[PDB]
This record gives C-alpha cells, structure tokens and sequence, in this order.
C-alpha cells in the first residue's frame, strides 16, 4: 500500500519556473487519483485521452508529474495543439497527448505586494519546442544579423522575462500553480495502478 | 531579419517591460490619491521617476527603426509613439529651463491674489465665486480685471519664453512649431482615404465654426438681451458681451447664467436626489445601477477586482484624499474608479460618465501597451458623456424607478433643459476654437509679441463676440491667466471631443431605433447599439481615428451636423424669441469705448 507521493508536488512550498518546469517521475506506488479529480480547489482539471472516473481502474508504467507556474491567461495554452509564448517556447504538449492538466489560482501564496519576480518565462527562441523539451539556456538572442557575441544590446536580448505578481492583478495577470499528470504506457513492468 | 520582425521583437520586449513599470507607477500614484501622506508622495515621485527614465531610453533605442521600412501599420504605430521624443529632444539645460519656466507659471496660476481698495482673494474659492454667481457690473469688473492684471501680467514673460523653447522642442522633433506639434494628435495615416493631415485639422475646426455660427449667434443674441435686462446701463444690444459678465473668470462655458436666462423660471429642473434618497440609496447602489445600464446595452460588467479596489466613497477612516472622480486604467486588467460619491442626481451622472471610461478601457485592453488608449484625443470623453446623456433622460430615470410612473415632462422644462445645455455646450464652442486659434497663431509667429493681446482681442470681438471691459496693452497676457494655458494643455480636445460625443449619440440612437427627437433620446436595452459602439472602442489607437469613427458613424468626416440636430428645438425656439432682437454682432462697440 505504497501511497503515490502527490502531495509533493501538489503542495511544494516552492513551484519552478515554466522556462524550467519541474518534472517528477511517480513509480511504484498506488495512486487514489479520486482524491485529486473529485477536488474543488482546482479550476482546471482536463484530460487527454483517459476519462478521470476510470483512472482508478487503470495500470501505467510510470506516471510523470509536470508543476510550474504561468498567468491566469496562459493555461489555456497548456492543451494539445495550442500556440503562444508558453506552448512554444516554454512547456509544450504533444498532439497525442496522454495524461491530465491540473491548475488552480495561487494568487494567495506566489503574489506580493511590491511585486514578485522569482518566476521567469522565456521570450525569444529560434525555433518551437518539441513536446516535452526543456529548454534552460540564458544565451543572448539575435533578433537582428549582426552577432550578439554575448552582448545585450541593439536587436540583441536576453531571451528571459520576468513575471510581475501583484496580489492586485486581474485574474488573467494572476499567478497559477499548474500541474500535468503524464500516463506512460511501455511493453514494460507497469508498477503504478493505484485502485 | 525583415525591418518588420526586428522591430516587433523590439516592441514585445518593450511591452513585457513597461506593463510592470507602468503598473508601479499607476499603483504608486492610486495609493497617493487615495491616501494623502508624505510617505506616499515620495514613493510615487520614485515610482514615477523610474518609469518615465524607463521610457526616455526606450524612445532613443525605438528610433533606429525607421518607420517608412515598415510593412506593418499596427507595428508603426507602436513604434511611432514610442518615437515621439516630446521635450527629451531638447539639450538637458534648455529642458530644465523648460521645467523651471512651466512651473513657475503653474506656481504663480495658484497662488495668485487679488486685493481690493489686506484681504485677498485667490481664484479658488474667492474669486471664482464672484464670477459664476455675481450679478453686479462693478465686483464683476474687479475680479475680471484683477485676475488679469496681477496674475497675467506676471505670465507675461514667462509665456514669451514658454513659446520660444516649445517651438525649438517642436523644431527638434521636425514639426513647424509648437501648434504644429500639437495638431499631430490627429494624423492618420492609414489605407485609401482615412488620411488626415495636420493641417486639415484647422481646415475642419474652421469650416465647423461656420456651420455653428447661426446656432451660435442666435443664442447669443438671447443671452445678450437677458443680460440687458440686468446689466442694463452697460449693454449693448447690437455689440459684443462684455467679457466679465459671462458666467465665470473667462466666460468659457455661460452655464452660470441660467438664472438669468431660464426661458420659463417657474419650472424647475428635474432633479431625482429626493428620490433617491427616499429610497435609501447608497454609493454602491450607485454603481450597481450603472453596471446595470453597461449591460443592457451589451457591454461586459465590472470585474470583481473593480469593486474591492476602487474608492466608491470617502474613506471611513482618517486618511485624506482626491476626490476628483478619475477612471483608472492601471494595466494588467485593473481597473478602478476613484470618487467621493454622494447619493445625488449630480454622482449619479457622474458614476455613469467615469465607468463609460472604464468600458472603454476594458475594451482595447487586448491591445498592445502602447495602443491602449482612444482613437484620438477627443475620443475618451466623447464616450463617456453620451452615457449621461443617456441616463439624465427622463425615459430613463422613469424605467429604473426613480422618476414617478406618471411623469410626463412638457414642454418649457424641455426647452429649460436644451437652453442649459447650450449655456454650457453650444456657448464654450467658440471660446474653445477662438483660444487655440490665437495659440496656433502665436506658435507659428503668425501673431508678432508686440500684437499679442491686439489680436487676442481682436478675435475675441471676431469669433467669440465678446469684448473687453478694459483696454489692454501688450503688459497684460491675457490667455495665461487660464488655467489649460498657464499649465500646458491642449485645448482643441474640448472642440473635437463635443463634435464626437453627437456623433455616436445620433448613430446610436439611429442603431437603437428611437424615434423623437434626438435629445430625449436613450440607449437602454439595446444591444445592437453597445456591440456597434464596441467595435470602435476595442480598436484603441490601432486604426486611424478616423477609420474608428466610421465604424460607429458610417462617415470618415468629424461631423457637426449632429449636434445642430440635438439643438434644433431649441434654435427653433430662439429664432422665435429673437424676432424682435438682432442677431449677430459688431466688432466696434466697447463699453469703455
Ligand atoms: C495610509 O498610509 C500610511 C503610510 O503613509 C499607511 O501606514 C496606512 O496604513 C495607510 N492607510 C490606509 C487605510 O491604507
Ligand atoms: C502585424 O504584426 C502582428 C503581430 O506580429 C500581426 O498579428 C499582424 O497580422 C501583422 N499585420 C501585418 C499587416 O503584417
Ligand atoms: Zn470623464
């Protein structure tokens, strides 16, 4: 009766930066996913490709826990087959995406007044994301033709921005704690149930 | 690496940067306005030294892209605000020199005092009280000329230098003159024929000065017969109106001679406080009442963080406040509404005016920073009056409860009614257009120094049909004891934000189906008018202004023929009562003469 640690992810004092989203693989273990789909503390709770009353009744080999923080008007692009600053560049889902996208407003812990600037995100990149790709590089982006050389400058950024989280923001502009659930199924063990 | 792609990678680092500085400074600043302390001072100088240092360096680094290799006309207008330099384009001392000069002028506008033949008076409250209330030719006169003689004289060289270093700014920045600067708020550049040139705005202002001027003239021939009544030794019934006995300091808006020019003084307004009151309304019914109102005609209603961060009455508490009602946009959706309101008619107004800003902001809030804001100058407060024309409508005040079911207004109080609003609407028309003019003229060095209150004057008689109580050498600096004047502001937004607001009164009043005439005319409940005036609202400063007014309107063309149709009754009224009066004007006749 090996509980699945969710309560690690799901109340970490701390949430990483989307640009560097946490992952944690979540093996061996029975998993109660009732607790979480059958919660009103979540204002989103959507899945691809299972249904929530049947994840009980269900086998994985492992299951991946992927947690960040991104603006209220942003989880939207956390779905398969979205675009924009986050899906492109920061956290992108697979088309055959196989799991559940967890999100809940945490105006009341990651907020301040002053402004909080701990979480970052990433606002130039060459090229899109392939799903599940992490990207945690700080080199200076070329936006014109001549070479940065590691130089900020004219057409030459740093290509990461921070949030600013006013407990004041509207709700779009307000910080949310996001977690997706990722089901892996491999011609393999399949040690995660959880009845 | 297009010239198009560079300059928006340029601009969405700039918008992920200014909407946090921008926000600190707008935060800042509420919590000054709403809680008056040295502490918050400071922190709102700070938060607004930083701000305004932020943008400095982002308009020198946004001049390298050069607009004419843009593709992109939403790209160009971003980067073309940006690009405004303003006063930064001046060498840092004669930009100080600048600072020093204009606060000196604001300085002296405020503490300016008038002694008569020890106790003085300041324009606020002393003096203004006299011109908005006193009947009496001679008190009149010493507050007219005393305001004029020790304050603008004062401005006197202080304005003729304020000119010179505007021009250089204005030269800097590649304009003909200071005027020239100003008139850019209204060019357009856009697609086949939405162009409109600076110097077409004059074009305009003039060719709807002619359109007004026999509104203008009869309703000024009635005023001048009233006033002969009660100044009778000193009017002229063929002259102009002595400036002094106008209503107020400068006779920009004649709303203060209602009582001396009701057309049936035996009716009175219609003023629904009682009925409020009776029914035990509070500030919050107040702005609920007005959410009711935006939704009815389709607009969205006020977010949660609208009503636990606005200040909707004076604090309980002892902190000390503005209570100058203000709509604040102060990004990242939050939006809020300072105001000391009371339970009265007056607030009851001014809540539907100040959230007609907040539906505004709300809309073209999807927009890029640097495009949030109306069409044009004129555009904000257009919206937002043509929700209190709606809303002071008897029809209206009858549907929410607060008019009785029986009601029916007549005649004289509707004739009272389009006689007051023309004291403050029709009357401050040509003040307006007459006072920039002569700014524009003063600018471009049309108007010598030596003939500056010569030709102030001149078209004071010309255009407004007014006339000096004294005569006035080139000592005096007359416009300066202004207060948009003496403190910098732009005046032809008063002109163009009229012709707007009637406009989009009668295209929504058309789209709503009324039928009647145009001033008992309200919006309620029709959605269809809301969604048309949406799709100008949520386009910001994106499209040209003109492009924006088209879609509520159906015409590219400011339009004046909308207010004349809102007047009609009335100026069917006074060409009646003017049967036996002369209508119009001559420039010769003075009282001192
Ligand atoms: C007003 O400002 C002071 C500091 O200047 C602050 O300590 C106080 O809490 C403020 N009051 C309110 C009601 O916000
Ligand atoms: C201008 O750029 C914006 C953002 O890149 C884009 O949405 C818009 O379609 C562009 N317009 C043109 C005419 O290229
Ligand atoms: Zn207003």
């Amino acid at each position: 009766t090996n509980l699945c640690p969710f309560g690690e992810v799901f109340n970490a004092t701390r949430f990483a930066s989307v640009y560097a989203w946490n992952r944690k693989r979540i093996s061996n273990c029975v998993a109660d996913y009732s607790v979480l789909y059958n919660s009103a503390s979540f204002s989103t709770f959507k899945c691809y490709g299972v249904s929530p009353t049947k994840l009980n009744d269900l086998c994985f080999t492992n299951v991946y826990a992927d947690s960040f923080v991104i603006r209220g008007d942003e989880v939207r692009q956390i779905a398969p087959g979205q675009t924009g600053k986050i899906a492109d560049y920061n956290y992108k889902l697979p088309d055959d995406f196989t799991g559940c996208v967890i999100a809940w407003n945490s105006n009341n812990l990651d907020s301040k007044v002053g402004g909080n600037y701990n979480y970052l995100y990433r606002l130039f990149r060459k090229s899109n994301l392939k799903p599940f790709e992490r990207d945690i590089s700080t080199e200076i982006y070329q936006a014109g033709s001549t070479p940065c050389n590691g130089v900020e400058g004219f057409n030459c950024y740093f290509p990461l921005q921070s949030y600013g989280f006013q407990p004041t923001n509207g709700v779009g502009y307000q910080p949310y704690r996001v977690v997706v659930l990722s089901f892996e199924l491999l011609h393999a063990p399949a040690t995660v149930c959880g009845p | 690496s297009t010239s198009d792609e560079e300059a928006k990678t340029f601009l969405e680092k700039f918008n992920s940067e200014a909407e946090e500085l921008s926000y600190q400074s707008s935060l800042a600043s509420w919590n000054y306005n709403t809680n008056i302390t040295d502490e918050n001072v400071q922190k709102m100088n700070v938060a607004g030294a930083k701000w305004s240092t932020f943008y400095e360096e982002q308009s020198k680094i946004a001049k390298n892209y050069q607009l004419q290799n843009i593709q992109n006309d939403t790209i160009k207008r971003q980067l073309q605000a940006l690009q405004l330099s303003g006063s930064s384009a001046l060498s840092a001392d004669k930009n100080q020199r600048l600072n020093t000069i204009l606060n000196t002028m604001s300085t002296i506008y405020s503490t300016g005092k008038v002694c008569n033949p020890q106790e003085c008076s300041l324009l606020e409250p002393g003096l203004d009280n006299i011109m908005e209330s006193s009947k009496d030719y001679n008190e009149r006169l010493w507050a007219w000329e005393g305001w004029r003689s020790e304050v603008g004289k004062q401005l006197r060289p202080l304005y003729e230098e304020y000119v010179v270093l505007k021009n250089e700014m204005a030269r800097a920045n590649h304009y003909e003159d200071y005027g020239d600067y100003w008139r850019g708020d209204y060019e357009a550049e856009g697609a086949n024929g939405y162009n409109y040139s600076r110097d077409h705005l004059i074009e305009d202002v003039e060719h709807i000065f002619t359109q007004i001027k026999p509104l203008y003239e009869h309703l000024h021939a009635y005023v001048r017969a009233k006033l002969m009544d009660n100044y009778p030794s000193h009017i002229s019934p063929t002259g102009c109106l002595p400036a002094h006995l106008l209503g107020d300091m400068w006779g920009r808006f004649w709303t203060n001679l209602y009582p001396l020019t009701v057309p049936f003084r035996q009716k009175p307004n219609i003023d629904v406080t009682d009925a409020m009151v009776n029914q035990t309304w509070d500030a919050n019914r107040i702005f609920k009442e007005a959410e009711k109102f935006f939704v009815s005609v389709g607009l969205p209603k006020m977010t949660q963080t609208f009503w636990e961060n606005s200040m909707l009455t004076e604090p309980g508490d002892g902190r000390k406040v503005v209570c100058h009602p203000t709509a604040w946009d102060l990004g990242k959706h939050d939006f809020r509404i300072k105001m000391c309101t009371k339970v009265t008619m007056d607030d009851f107004l001014t809540a539907h005016h100040e959230m007609g800003h907040i539906q505004y902001d709300m809309a073209y809030a999807m927009q890029p920073y640097l495009l949030r804001n109306g069409a044009n100058e004129g555009f904000h407060e257009a919206v937002g009056e043509i929700m209190s024309l709606s809303a002071a409508t008897p029809k209206h005040l009858k549907n929410i409860g607060l008019l009785p079911p029986d009601f029916y207004e007549d005649n004289e109080t509707e004739i009272n009614f389009l006689l007051k609003q023309a004291l403050t609407i029709v009357g401050t028309l040509p003040f307006t257009y007459m006072l920039e003019k002569w700014r524009w003229m003063v600018f471009s060095g049309q108007i010598p120094k030596e003939q500056w209150m010569k030709k102030w004057w001149e078209m004071k008689r010309e255009i407004v049909g007014v006339v000096e109580p004294v005569p006035h050498d080139e000592t005096y600096c007359d416009p300066a004891s202004l207060f948009h004047v003496a403190n910098d502001y732009s005046f032809i937004r008063y002109y163009t934000r009229t012709i707007y607001q009637f406009q989009f009164q009668e295209a929504l009043c058309q789209t709503a189906k009324h039928e009647g005439p145009l001033h008992k005319c309200d919006i309620s409940n029709s959605a269809e008018a809301g969604q048309k005036l949406l799709q100008m609202l949520s386009l910001g400063k994106s499209k040209p202004w003109t492009l924006a007014l088209e879609r509520v309107v159906g015409t590219k063309n400011m339009d004046v023929r909308p207010l004349l149709n809102y007047f009609e009754p009335l100026l069917t009224w006074l060409k009646e009562q003017n049967k036996n009066s002369f209508v119009g004007w001559n420039t010769d006749w003075s009282p001192y003469a």
